């Protein structure tokens, strides 16, 4: 196979306000092949109720998926997206920055 | 509406 | 202007045990409306947009029959290409297919597509004339000879210029409340101090549809790309899209900088400026 490494963005659906229910998103794209492991983390711990979009691909044949969960941001809680793929020698963790 | 014919590589 | 219907097919061989993983998704423009997954319980073509659920049982029986037959075609294709490329049965390989049609601003046929990849590289593609093939290598050349002799392009032209356009128009009328609604980006700018000497202006575009957008920075009315950053367009999760672009500027000079937003849902492009 030609292999391509995933791009990763971690972001909320809506502007993050503490105490207001929201969606946490991890958008993985630009990767080949399609097999990929994606977790959302709360304070370093895997979240259970995470769903994902149906596999699709871009004009260049590279795959994309959205992983997401409902959440309510608080001041103290940290979130991150953890991705593993054949192109990565170890899992990649990308922290949620609420300004990005 | 999917295409209804068969094309094999 | 333009609308499109596209189908995307992925088939992944499983040498360890069992049949290929097969996933099919259908889109109108940037709205997914159907899916099939060989590993799901239903073994049915399933709705993924409310407006397709008004299709009756004859529609779902026909799309299920076709999508299951597609899955068998791509299973066979995996074996065929393993052979053409002289590959062992030990590895996992991927066949991808996309086909569909565009209609223009006049609501008539504009463009057709029917194209494949193997292990993420171009294999064979129907050219824009819908008359001839682009074969990337001598394996695809083998398919191309076969397909020329069997007049596959002529058979596909009838679907692409005909059936494909008729069904796209039917979907656009029955999903019209959402599919023919443009959602203009909701825009604002944020300001973040990097030092005592410089600041980041970030231009946000939120909750827009369709996904196609352009954000550009100007300084004193000239395009600027130096000291800018952006993000790829990303799904909000609710069917809309998000994007941002940023520029680093000397503190106190924010008013020189304008963010320009172009989108189908904006009659005129927007210009944002840090005045607030
Ligand atoms: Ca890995």
């Amino acid at each position: 196979m030609i292999q391509r490494t995933p791009k990763i963005q971690v972001y909320s659906r809506h502007p993050a306000e503490n105490g207001k229910s929201n969606f946490l998103n991890c958008y993985v794209s630009g990767f080949h092949p399609s097999d990929i492991e994606v977790d959302l983390l709360k304070n370093g711990e895997r979240i259970e109720k995470v769903e994902h979009s149906d596999l699709s691909f871009s004009k260049d044949w590279s795959f994309y998926l959205l992983y997401y969960t409902e959440f309510t941001p608080t001041e103290k809680d940290e979130y991150a997206c953890r991705v593993n793929h054949v192109t990565l020698s170890q899992p990649k963790i990308v922290k949620w920055d609420r300004d990005m | 509406y999917l295409q209804p014919r068969t094309f094999l590589l | 202007g333009s609308h499109s219907m596209r189908y995307f097919f992925t088939s992944v061989s499983r040498p360890g045990r069992g049949e290929p993983r097969f996933i099919a998704v259908g889109y109108v423009d940037d709205t997914q409306f159907v899916r099939f997954d060989s590993d799901a319980a239903s073994q049915r073509m399933e709705p993924r947009a409310p407006w397709i659920e008004q299709e009756g049982p004859e529609y779902w029986d026909g799309e299920t029959r076709k999508v299951k037959a597609h899955s068998q075609t791509h299973r066979v294709d995996l074996g065929t290409l393993r052979g053409y490329y002289n590959q062992s049965e030990a590895g996992s390989h991927t066949v991808q297919r996309m086909y569909g049609c565009d209609v223009g601003s006049d609501w008539r046929f504009l463009r057709g597509y029917h194209q494949y990849a193997y292990d993420g590289k171009d294999y064979i593609a129907l050219k824009e004339d819908l008359r001839s093939w682009t074969a990337a290598d001598m394996a695809a050349q083998t398919t191309k000879h076969k397909w020329e002799a069997a007049h596959v392009a002529e058979q596909l032209r009838a679907y692409l210029e005909g059936t494909c356009v008729e069904w796209l128009r039917r979907y656009l009328e029955n999903g019209k409340e959402t599919l023919q609604r443009t959602d203009a980006p909701k825009t604002h700018m944020t300001h973040h101090a990097v030092s005592d000497h410089e600041a980041t202006l970030r231009c946000w575009a939120l909750s827009f549809y369709p996904a196609e957008i352009t954000l550009t920075w100007q300084r004193d009315g000239e395009d600027q790309t130096q000291d800018t950053e952006l993000v790829e367009t990303r799904p909000a999760g609710d069917g809309t899209f998000q994007k941002w672009a940023a520029v680093v500027v000397p503190s106190g000079q924010e008013q020189r900088y304008t963010c320009h937003v172009q989108h189908e849902g904006l009659p005129k492009p927007l210009t944002l400026r840090w005045e607030p």
